[PDB]
RNA sequence: UCUGAGAGUUUGAUCCUGGCUCAGGAUUAACGCUGGCGGCAUGCCUAAUACAUGCAAGUCGAUCGAAAGUAGUAAUACUUUAGAGGCGAACGGGUGAGUAACACGUAUCCAAUCUACCUUAUAAUGGGGGAUAACUAGUUGAAAGACUAGCUAAUACCGCAUAAGAACUUUGGUUCGAAUCAAAGUUGAAAGGACCUGCAAGGGUUCGUUAUUUGAUGAGGGUGCGCCAUAUCAGCUAGUUGGUGGGGUAACGGCCUACCAAGGCAAUGACGUGUAGCUAUGCUGAGAAGUAGAAUAGCCACAAUGGGACUGAGACACGGCCCAUACUCCUACGGGAGGCAGCAGUAGGGAAUUUUUCACAAUGAGCGAAAGCUUGAUGGAGCAAUGCCGCGUGAACGAUGAAGGUCUUUAAGAUUGUAAAGUUCUUUUAUUUGGGAAGAAUGACUUUAGCAGGUAAUGGCUAGAGUUUGACUGUACCAUUUUGAAUAAGUGACGACUAACUAUGUGCCAGCAGUCGCGGUAAUACAUAGGUCGCAAGCGUUAUCCGGAUUU
């Protein structure tokens, strides 16, 4: 879903999240077994490598809020170029829109940075930009259209937040740009991409 | 036209005027996009002198464009 | 173009076989001066088709016939498509602003003029009275205006007169004006004035005297001129009886014989003359939808406002749309709304239907009635607005149909055909209502007579080429049979991969206090409990279907007093198997007894028609002794069966000549006698 | 739908009479030529053929190939 | 950098040959549940079945006579077409029944083909006659009209003469079945209109006529190779096969005809039969290949069925002509009118696939010198979750888990669940107010200046400015533009095949399913409840071809 309104869910049955750990605040229990009720002892019926290729996949997708379709889209325009596709794969969807603004410290959830972009409060070379789903070139800066520079959220998050290594931001003024491509070492992860690789056999 | 709704296009093509749009031909002169007119245009030059020499002049709405470019002056030259 | 003092919108209502159908069509022999008609001249070389009256009136019928006259043009409408219906003339005298009902003349009782004039009187549109026999037998004038006068009371004010008897008529009287002459038969075609005798003179005075002694509720100083006795021009009279009937209280009588054609052009100008034009009369006050329902209208203005009336169908075509034109002089071909519903009803050809041809005008003034083409999701109801006004729902009374013919089809492919068309039917003309019950698929009707009947499937076999021939009324009754004693329920059989066994004794007690309830009389534990549940559902599964034909049993006890089953055999199902076996054993000797719908019939009567109604009754199984009245009209209620009532509908509208009508309601089931249980079974 | 199609169905028909005229008397100068083969027959017909000829009626092959023929047989002699 | 996924099933167990299904993509797609939004794309696969109504190619008065009008005694300036005449209607537009064959596709040759109109130069645009429509008159009739006499005009028609060059035959130059180049005989051309300079004089200028000469364009013609199945189709064939002479085709040829003569093709599949629009390509596969040949484009085919022919450069002609046949419509019964496989639309069939729509603003075509006119081609609009794609139903804080469901069935506790209750932020979309472009600087028109064979001028070409053409649209986009999370979730599965489990009811019963098969008292496999997972504004269901499949 693109818009699922319940990701502690989806945190808890894969014991990850998308920030660091926020996502267990002890508001009860701090259990970091599978929700719903289904025995506190099972695990699974079927272990094979289809089903952890497929909790990989359910694991990366949801860590970037992406429809499946469009992710075969994206997969489908990767072969169109050749390399190490295992990191170039990462590599493009990092590109996407919300996902840098993350790493500029606007937001600290892609959700919200969507949230941010579709109702017209971001600018990026003299256009108004309503979608994340925006193929970022090297060499693009992005601009904030001072009208909407008054929000609370990013003006707080702004400082509270991590910059990531690949990027830079002039914050005091709200306006980041693209330095060069995201590497695998340099951001949280430790997902096997080489089984996203092979369990789409769409192409 | 050709392409695209509220995108139109058509190609500067080598034809006799026989048939309908978009069907056979001669040569493929070049293209012009009226998307975004600032006086320029795909033209090869050398092969519309060709078209022009073994008659089926082209349509009626390029010669202004070509006089823009510099055709007919070069082509008027066989009158002379 | 025109002027809207011109421009008028009248028609004719009235019964048959008193001469609407006759007049309407004389009328458009005659008056065919416009080349849409052309019927003066090209009607005369073609020898007109007399067929029927049901397919004549289906075909021939015109929402908006205009005609040319001298400087007024007019546009008339025959609405009556049945011997008589309310919510049709509804409709028309809604949206139509002129009424010219005939009397009878030949069966003077005047069944189907009464119910539209006291219509009319409840609803107060300006209407004027003809006669289209004067020289028949049993056509005299005076014998008529007595007659009506006397009974319906409605203070009509006869204006001109015939000369000679009801058959040797030979000359025209206007009170104000000169004498008509004929210099040939009918058709009417010469017109010349010449002046009154004194053997005219005399009833000139006579009936001037209540001519002008009536109109005293108008201008009193027409009356003041009365008193002194100095002339009164026609200019001011005329203008008082215009004031009278825009005012709907004075109704004036008019004389011809258009049987043969004698008076059709003097009748046009007294219709244009005394009666309003939609210019000066204020268009009909509905009722808006704001949620105040205040009254709205645009005064014949910019703003196009329509209400669905009428809807036909046609091959070719498609759906055309007789709607009436309240305001707006609108562009053939646009795109307009209807908010009750949100969906834009296309225009694409507003037109006019004649007889014998259609003409798509380009434009159509305001106050006229129209068809339209296209309007594929058209349902009678809906405002057509599309110049930025408010839409309007008019509603002041409406009726349907419960007079039921329950009939069935003789092909299954007809009947998906015939259902096919009668949906678009009953979405096109809502006339009848459709009922489907499962006793064993049949449709329930609605009809008026058998002539609707005969309408539906004229329509249906001429049109969507069907085979079909009606049924007669089927319906079922519910079961009750007497208290046996014990029953013998065996199952014997070596199947289903082991033992199957059942052993089942059951005294079946009805009872008519509650409902079902099952009685476990196995006191020894015989057979297991879990075993009772399924068998129980067996009977409530076969109470259903009895032993003769599947009649209800409803409200049935059920006792099981002794079983047996095999320890490890007698599969359960074989129970409920065996449940419906030993039960139509038994079932068969118990000879049960029928319980017949009986309902309750009030019927409003005139207490002059009495006894047929009752003896139909009587002889319907009814219990009759008298009457009960409302204190001025008598409602008597009387017990019915149902399966002999639906004869009883057509039998009690012949006998009281349609003046009688009733309401169906569920009473209860009764006992059923043995004249009745002997035709349970063939 | 159409307007002037019968201007071209009434305009035919006389010149197509016209035509036919024009090839009686080429086909009568042939059989001229055909009953004896002589110098003024050819003659003839190359003047009262060359004008059918030019016009749009016997195309210019075919008169080439009916003089040939003649030729042929005039110079059989 | 690039090229190949398996699993289940017959037996007590195992191996092996062999078959079936599932795990993949997809459409001319449909069904059931639903249901924000934009762009793009797509929308009779069946009945080549009939088709109501309107629209579907006309144009030229600067071609002609005749006829009306505006103002003007008259001359006249202009708008029009009933007709003649000229051009174009042979294009464009659709539909796939026949056709299994030089039809198509492909490379080619026409010592066998025309090519109006466009490009090149050239001999030139001489002179008369007779014509007939409209109109006038007379019959007939409801109109419809037709019939019969009279008058007219041309770029319509037919003669008179002049010819470079052509055509035709004799003589001589000359060719890898025929062609070049000389002299001669023979023979054929038309038509004017608009404008300028002039008193008249003539000349010039623009269109255009006729004989040419040039290419190009388009069409035709035969051959090489390739291009479905069937042997439960063994011989097929008589203008069939060939020589001679004639005719004829646009040309070459039994294409036709008179005589004469008797083979051609075949087992390497003729011939008969069944099926079928071919091709680029769509889809699948890595590929060899398989499948269908929807849009789109080229070709042929036909235009109610079947025969013919006239017209014109181009037809045996989608809406020209005649006839026959079937069908259908009107009629005052005298006689007529008609062909939606053109655009929408109607009937019927089928499960089923759109509105009886706005304009030539862009492009093309036809005519015209042009202002321009016709354009159901076309550009649009609209319907249609039919497909693809982006896009929303918000976002951030907030319990030892609010209430409650469910479970634990035994409560103690878990779960639904940061989801919610509540706090803050915000308006894609929504509602309201305003500004509001591009698509068109395209074509002409008019004033300027220049160019050209040229003149006294006027006309053609280029450079400059102004006039304008927008159906779409109040579109897009933005704007202290108002309000407020407000206006917005479904569908399949949860035994294994292939991802996620428990309770209750159901007792080989009700019932499930693509496969294994479950249910005879505990069903994780039925019904239902809770929870969970797989996709997503779609989800699943059956049918088609492909992969899996070395299962041709």
């Amino acid at each position: 879903m693109k818009y699922t309104g319940s990701i502690f869910k989806r945190s808890r049955r894969l014991g990850f999240s998308l920030l660091e750990n926020n996502k267990e605040f002890s508001k009860g229990k701090k259990r970091k077994t599978i929700p719903g009720q289904h025995g506190n002892r099972f695990r699974s019926s079927t272990m094979s490598g289809y089903a952890q290729q497929l909790q990989e996949k359910q694991r990366m997708q949801y860590m970037y809020g992406i429809t499946d379709k469009q992710f075969r889209r994206l997969f489908r325009l990767v072969l169109k170029q050749r390399g190490n596709l295992a990191v170039n794969l990462f590599r493009v969807l990092e590109s996407r829109l919300d996902n840098i603004v993350y790493r500029m410290g606007f937001a600290p959830t892609r959700r919200s940075a969507r949230q941010l972009v579709n109702h017209g409060h971001v600018l990026l070379n003299d256009r108004t930009v309503d979608t994340p789903s925006i193929i970022l070139n090297p060499g693009d800066k992005v601009r904030l259209k001072a009208k909407t520079i008054k929000i609370p959220i990013v003006k707080a998050a702004s400082e509270s937040g991590v910059v990531s290594p690949f990027v830079e931001t002039n914050n005091k003024t709200f306006e980041g740009t693209y330095v060069r491509f995201p590497e695998r070492s340099e951001l949280p992860a430790g997902i096997n991409e080489s089984y996203v690789v092979e369990w789409y056999k769409r192409l | 036209r050709m392409g695209r709704v509220h995108y139109p296009t058509y190609r500067i093509v080598a034809v006799d005027s026989r048939v309908k749009r978009d069907g056979k031909y001669i040569a493929l002169i070049g293209h012009l996009n009226p998307a975004l007119k600032e006086n320029k245009c795909k033209i090869d030059e050398a092969v519309a002198l060709e078209w022009l020499n073994k008659g089926a002049k082209p349509t009626d709405t390029v010669r202004s464009l070509f006089s823009q470019t510099g055709l007919w002056k070069k082509f008027v030259e066989s009158k002379k | 173009t025109v002027d809207l003092i011109n421009f008028r919108n009248f028609g004719i209502m009235a019964h048959i076989d008193a001469g609407k159908t006759t007049t309407s069509e004389r009328i458009l022999f005659h008056s065919g001066r416009i080349h849409k008609i052309g019927e003066t001249h090209d009607g005369e070389s073609v020898m007109d088709w007399m067929e029927q009256e049901k397919e004549r009136g289906i075909t021939i019928t015109s929402a908006a016939t205009s005609v040319s006259w001298k400087n007024c043009s007019l546009n008339l409408i025959d609405t009556p498509g049945h011997v008589d219906f309310t919510v049709e003339v509804e409709r028309s005298l809604r949206v139509l602003d002129g009424a010219i009902a005939v009397l009878d003349a030949q069966m003077g009782v005047e069944p189907q003029t009464e119910t539209v004039w006291r219509q009319a009187s409840r609803y107060e549109v300006p209407r004027i009275i003809f006669v289209n026999k004067m020289d028949k037998t049993g056509a005299n004038f005076e014998r008529s205006v007595q007659s009506i006068q006397q009974r319906l009371g409605v203070k009509a004010v006869p204006i001109q007169l015939p000369i000679g008897a009801e058959n040797d008529f030979n000359g025209i009287i206007d009170l104000i004006e000169e004498k008509v002459y004929f210099f040939d038969g009918g058709k009417e075609e010469k017109a010349e004035e010449k002046p009154i005798p004194d053997q005219f003179k005399d009833q000139v005075k006579q009936m001037r005297a209540h001519l002008v002694e009536e109109v005293a509720n108008f201008d009193d100083q027409l009356m003041a001129d009365y008193l002194e006795g100095k002339e009164i021009s026609i200019a001011d009279i005329k203008r008082c009886i215009r004031k009278g009937v825009i005012g709907c209280q004075f109704f004036p009588v008019l004389c011809g014989s258009a049987f043969k054609n004698k008076g059709i052009k003097l009748l046009l100008d007294a219709v244009v003359d005394f009666l309003p034009s939609p210019v000066d009369v204020p268009q009909a006050k509905a009722y808006g939808e704001d949620g105040n329902e205040v009254l709205i209208s645009a005064s014949d203005d910019a703003p196009f406002v329509g209400l669905a009336f009428k809807v036909a169908t046609d091959p070719f075509v498609g759906r055309l749309t007789f709607v009436r034109v309240y305001s707006g002089v609108l562009k053939s071909g646009s795109y307009v709304k209807n908010v009750r519903k949100n969906k834009k009803e296309r225009v694409s050809r507003l037109v006019k239907m004649h007889a014998q041809n259609r003409n798509e005008i380009e434009e159509i003034r305001a106050g006229d009635i129209c068809a339209i083409i296209g309007l594929k999701d058209t349902t009678t109801g809906e405002t057509l607005v599309d110049d930025k006004i408010d839409v309007q729902l008019e509603a002041m009374q409406f009726a349907q149909p419960v007079i039921s013919l329950a009939v069935e089809p003789k092909t299954k492919a007809d009947q998906e055909k015939m259902s096919i068309a009668l949906s678009k039917l009953a979405e096109e003309d809502p006339t009848f209502k459709t009922f489907t019950d499962p006793e064993t698929g049949q449709t329930i009707i609605a009809g008026m007579g058998e002539l609707h009947l005969d309408i539906l499937v004229d329509r249906m076999r001429r049109e969507f080429k069907v085979e079909v021939n009606v049924g007669a009324p089927q319906v079922s009754f519910r079961e009750t049979f007497n208290k046996e004693s014990e029953v013998e329920g065996k199952y014997i059989k070596q199947s289903g991969g082991r033992g199957q066994y059942g052993h089942v004794k059951i005294r079946f007690e009805p009872n008519k206090d509650k409902g079902f309830e099952f009685v476990d009389k196995i006191v020894g534990g015989r057979i297991p409990r879990e075993y009772i549940k399924p068998v129980q559902a067996g009977l409530e599964n076969a109470m259903a279907s009895g032993p003769l034909a599947g009649y209800p049993m409803i409200d049935i006890k059920a006792t099981l007093f002794d079983g047996s089953f095999h320890e490890v055999d007698s599969s359960e199902m074989a129970f409920k198997i065996a449940a419906s076996l030993a039960l139509k054993e038994a079932g068969k000797v118990c000879s049960p007894v029928l319980l017949e719908p009986i309902m309750a019939i009030e019927v409003t009567v005139p207490e002059q028609y009495f006894g047929d109604t009752m003896g139909d009754i009587s002889s319907r199984r009814g219990l009759i002794e008298g009457t009960e009245q409302r204190d001025n009209v008598q409602v008597i209620k009387a017990k019915v069966p149902l399966k002999e009532m639906f004869g009883y509908a057509t039998d009690l509208r012949s006998f009281s000549q349609g003046r009688g009508n009733y309401v169906m309601q569920f009473s209860h089931y009764a006992e059923t006698p043995k004249s009745v249980v002997n035709e349970i079974i063939a | 739908n159409i307007k002037s199609n019968e201007k071209r169905l009434r305009q035919n028909i006389k010149r197509n009479l016209n035509n036919k005229g024009q090839k009686t008397k080429l086909k009568t100068n042939v059989k001229n030529f055909h009953k004896e083969i002589n110098l003024d027959n050819l003659g003839n017909v190359y003047s009262q053929a060359d004008r059918l000829a030019r016009k749009g009626i016997i195309s210019t092959n075919r008169a080439r190939r009916l003089k040939s023929r003649n030729v042929a047989v005039l110079n059989k002699t």
